[PDB]
RNA sequence: GGGGGGAACCUGGGGAACUGAAACAUCUCAGUACCCAGAGGAGAGGAAAGAGAAAUCGACUCCCUGAGUAGCGGCGAGCGA
RNA sequence: UGGUUCGUGGAGCCAUGGGGGAAUCUGGGCGGACCACCGCCUAAGGCUAAGUACUCCGGGUGACCGAUAGCGCACCAGUAC
RNA sequence: GGGGGUUGUGGCGUGCCUAUUGAAGCAUGAGCCGGCGACUCACGGUCGUGGGCGAGCUUAAGCCGUUGAGGCGGAGGCGUAGGGAAACCGAGUCCGAACAGGGCGCAAGCGCGCAAAGUCCGCGGCCGUGGACCCGAAACCGGGC
RNA sequence: GCUGGGGCUAGGAGUGAAAAGCUAACCGAGCCCGGAGAUAGCUGGUUCUCCCCGAAAUGACUUUAGGGUCAGCCUCAGGCG
RNA sequence: GUGGAGCCUGGGAGUGAGGGCGCGAGCGAUAACGUCCGCGUCCGAGCGCGGGAACAACCGAGACCGCCAGCUAAGGCCCCC
RNA sequence: GCCCCAGGCGGUAGGGGAGCGUUCCCGAUGCCGAUGAAGGCCGACCCGCGAGGGCGGCUGGAGGUAAGGGAAGUGC
RNA sequence: UGCCCGGUGCCGGAAGGUCAAGGGGAGGGGUGCAAGCCCCGAACCGAAGCCCCGGUGAACGGCGGCCGUAACUAUAACGGUCCUAAGGUAGCGAAAUUCCUUGUCGGGUAAGUUCCGACCUGCACGAAAAGCGUAACGACCGGAGCGCUGUCUCGGCGAGGGACCCGGUGAAAUUGAACUGGCCGUGAAGAUGCGGCCUACCCGUGGCAGGACGAAAAGACCCCGUGGAGCUUUACUGCAGCC
RNA sequence: UGAAAUACCACCCUGGCGCGGCUGGGGGCCUAACCCUCGGAUGGGGGGACAGCGCUUGGCGGGCAGUUUGACUGGGGCGGUCGCCUCCUAAAAGGUAACGGAGGCGCCCAAAGGUCCCCUCAGGCGGGACGGAAAUCCGCCGGAGAGCGCAAGGGUAGAAGGGGGCCUGACUGCGAGGCCUGCAAGCCGAGCAGGGGCGAAAGCCGGGCCUAGUGAACCGGUGGUCCCGUGUGGAAGGGCCAU
């Protein structure tokens, strides 16, 4: 008995990793993401890979606009 | 008989004043056509070793 | 990489120094590859000749 | 030791000049100095007091750095920071190289 | 005049491996163990076709320092003036 | 090829197994490839105390042992066996 | 002279050591007694600490002395400036065109003392080279029998 | 053919009508001494008392899987609060 | 929320063979005192104590010591008891 | 503020702290010792939590060694 | 003692390819003011060895597969095809080799997985690691038969030497301590030692060996160790040796 | 006169020729050396600078030596796997094992990159010469079920999809900050400066819709560098940058 199964890539360790309500410098990474689970919105840039981050500092704003996808904003202080 | 300094490790790392480890960063000694400018440029740089193991390297280097 | 992709440099024309290393594959472009650059040493935008990497 | 594996100090690139045979290669070294050590001093100070004062060592050529309160003094080094000459010709102070 | 002996101590010829490299061949162990020859109360070395950067020293031997430094090294282990 | 830190390295220096193979100071060797310059020294003969190593041995001393220790052996031990 | 010895009864109660997830274990060791028997030393490093001195600290070899007496000895080492591959510069240095930006740095206390950088030494922990806690191979090699 | 006496061949060597046998009672490489206190990531053992605290048996990587380096978890000293 | 709480800085560790039970899964045969994971607990290290007859992890409960005192836990209250 | 207050005190690996004992150096040209050292046997006696220490009795016949420190071939 | 020289080994080969040291020096470089010095160095010449060409089996070794096919069936003398260097010849063949398998048949036996003779469908015989046969020989291994038997049915007695008793001398292995019972359970899963039962007056002597995971030998079988050792080779490297 | 004008006279090259020298290779011969043999040995004989013996060249070389010959593993072996991506396992944070359940990668694109501008798919129906089930065309219905280079997933048409314009930012020096993490690695990146691309500008452009397409250090090569250059200047050689 032999198997073809049995490997598996690295975990890559995506998500959210500020949430709202929570302060943020610039450039921190705000959305560990692949393709699009939050658009980048208000002070959110987004790397090459889909990657959420602060552009200005503050507080971030999780915002769901419906059909229009969840947005990211990073309100000022 | 006095300690003999580690000389592998002379030639890949200095200590600073604070007594950190500082050597250069890896992987740009080859296969380099497709990496970024990103890439080569921030490995261009020295660094600070992790915390235990710049201890030990500073272990290797008694007389330094 | 393949014995069809090959490796290559970027001659400046001007400072001769090979300031890049970009790919090709030499079936589709059989051409020396040749791109104004950023010469660092001429300092300036500059056309690049595909040189042998 | 890393249990067999490629230690960390391996992994890591050489870097510079490591010298080769015959070795090293003696040039004068300078044992750089600041102003705000020689303040313990008076009027001129040589080479030769700095390595009585503990503070040059021997077989190294003394440099004036531009560290500390100058003080309007006849010193005789090897070289000098150029901050070392502002403060010590701005001070006052004599900066007299010799050789 | 020699022969042979003499505990260790010295050259001079020969000269290991175990072991370390967490394997192992380069390497290290080590020119060590040991063998042989020779002496002597010592031996060796010893009066620059030297050192090596100062126009500097001035046979040789040994102690400390230089210095684990310069360096050598599957640039590893280590060795190392 | 060996020694030198020198594991062939840019490999000098000392030595020498082969093969070539000098001259006598304007001759030579060396300062780490090599070239010029600048400097050091005079090869291919020999000898040389001292200061150093050791303890067969005599003596002195021990935060040395005290007969299961101390030397294998305090005694008729390199013995009985 | 209140204790000491024995235990008849009743209750309770699965030797010790190691090695183990797990041993009363039918896993290992020990017949018992007596004696020997195993974490040290040196030299380096590092941490802490008791003291000395302190931008200083401090000697080695040796010398001189006594013959249990220490002193001399500053050669030398560490520290006082870092950065850089290095030349080199210098509280800056490096990358860099940059004065950009970054990396490694520099800023010591208190009220003349208090302190204290550091450094010497003792002590102790740990580490490195040494046989390195003790015993144990099978083995290899040299010289001989 | 067997046997006595006299001798020769020995250690990676001898001898062997050959079994890998024998080579001084254990020979797929003798014995003794020496290297040597080889190495042993393995096994066993590791000795007085009291007190405080108090694990792990996980991850990563490993010629690594019964061993290791880092982190996890313990303790201790100091500092912060 | 003042706790053998927390953080930082240093020294020293051991550990890196785990196991059972519950729950959620994989594998297995919806077998295994099976194996492999996650969460948790206990043992390990608590084979100290009560019950479960006996029994490491099931129930109770964290053993500084003494007392010929009292109250309860699980579990029991016909005799052993 | 030596005592009281509160809390804590199962424990392997392991970390830390605190003591006991053995040989030897200083104390020591000292002190104890033939009226008996060390050592041995014994104690139901006293001290300590313990490691142990005294003290006593008999044997023993000649060394032992403090406080307080130091150094280890130190505890089976 | 058949075939295959395709690969390996060997033997032979002046053609040819390659091929080191060496020679050679187009050229190139450093240095010097130059002389000069120093160093790289291509072409080409340049050995075995190798490749290459041959031969070589009592040299290493190797010696096929599928499909069809004849007066019932069956089979296949026969043909087709593919491949190989070649397709195993003589001879033997369920064998010291036959897996299926105690094959089939015959003998032998009342009954024979063994023996013997054939069968061949030889998993996987076979020709100098020789094939087949073979008289004599064998402390060789099989099978069968006769004789004789205490081997046995199935045992019995007897004799001697011990064992047993006494007097004398008098060990050893081993041993945690022992005040050491059975069952049913539990327990690291097989209990004198734990629990419930039951059973048992103390101690002996001669015996049997069920247990005490009895003793003996730090399991040799298995695994592990980055342990060793011996051996092999078209493992690596090196060396003797040889060209 | 030719692209050159002539005799004659030189530097010379052109290939050949032969004379010599310095040569090298092969032959053939000889004899002292060297090697036997001659009882004679300051001599015979024989072979013959073709041997032997040095140094180096290369080669053959289990004759010999030193050695290697992995791990995981429901014992080991045999088989399989070893690295990275995707999904489930995986218990709604992440991470999470099994020789668990499924597939991939070891590239590719000079455009499949940037930017500006333009368009929106698949599919279904009806009509439509070849011509169809499915070519191209038309209308109608469609949120995406299409496509997005390739595995899966995530994402996506208010584009990341298709087309065109120009362009090469598939930039240099950097980098606030972060994610992830034992480390090392890995990943995102504002912003700044140099100098550019597209665009009116706003703006974007530090490769590709993303997640695989890869490998530490050492050793060395190539180019720049001009940093070190062993007494000095050079150089050898290194360092650093790129690779
Ligand atoms: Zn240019």
């Amino acid at each position: 008995g032999s198997t073809r199964n049995g490997r598996d890539s690295q975990a890559k360790r995506l998500g959210v990793k500020r949430y709202e309500g929570q302060v943020v410098r610039a450039g921190n990474i705000l959305v560990r993401q692949r393709g699009t689970r939050f658009k980048p919105g208000k002070n959110v840039g987004m790397g090459r890979d889909f990657t959420l981050f602060a552009l200005v500092d503050g507080v971030v704003e999780f915002q769901d606009r419906g059909r229009l996808g969840r947005y990211v904003h990073v309100r000022p202080l | 008989p006095k300690m003999k300094t580690h000389k592998g490790a002379k030639k890949r790392v200095k200590i600073t004043a604070s007594g950190k480890v500082v050597a250069m960063k890896t992987g740009k000694r080859h296969l380099n056509w497709q990496k970024s400018g990103k890439e080569i440029r921030q490995k261009g740089r020295k660094f600070v070793l992790a915390k235990p193991e710049a201890e030990r390297i500073k272990l290797l280097l008694p007389y330094e | 990489a393949s014995e069809v992709r090959i490796k290559l440099l970027l001659e400046c024309t001007e400072c001769k120094r090979r300031n890049y290393a970009t790919e090709k594959n030499k079936r589709n472009t059989p051409n020396k590859l040749e791109l104004r650059k950023y010469c660092p040493w001429c300092r300036k935008h500059t056309v690049h000749r595909e040189v042998k990497i | 030791f890393e249990g067999g594996r490629s230690t960390t100090l391996m992994r890591l690139p050489k870097r510079g000049m490591q010298g080769q045979v015959p070795g090293e290669i003696k040039r004068p070294r300078y044992q750089g100095v600041n102003l705000k050590d020689l303040a313990r001093f008076e009027g001129e100070v040589t080479p030769e007091l700095l390595v009585r004062a503990g503070l040059l060592k021997k077989g190294y050529r003394l440099k004036i750095l531009g560290e500390g309160e100058a003080k309007p003094l006849k010193v005789v080094a090897h070289a000098f920071s150029k901050s070392a000459l502002e403060k010590l010709k701005a001070a006052g102070g004599e900066p007299v190289l010799l050789e």
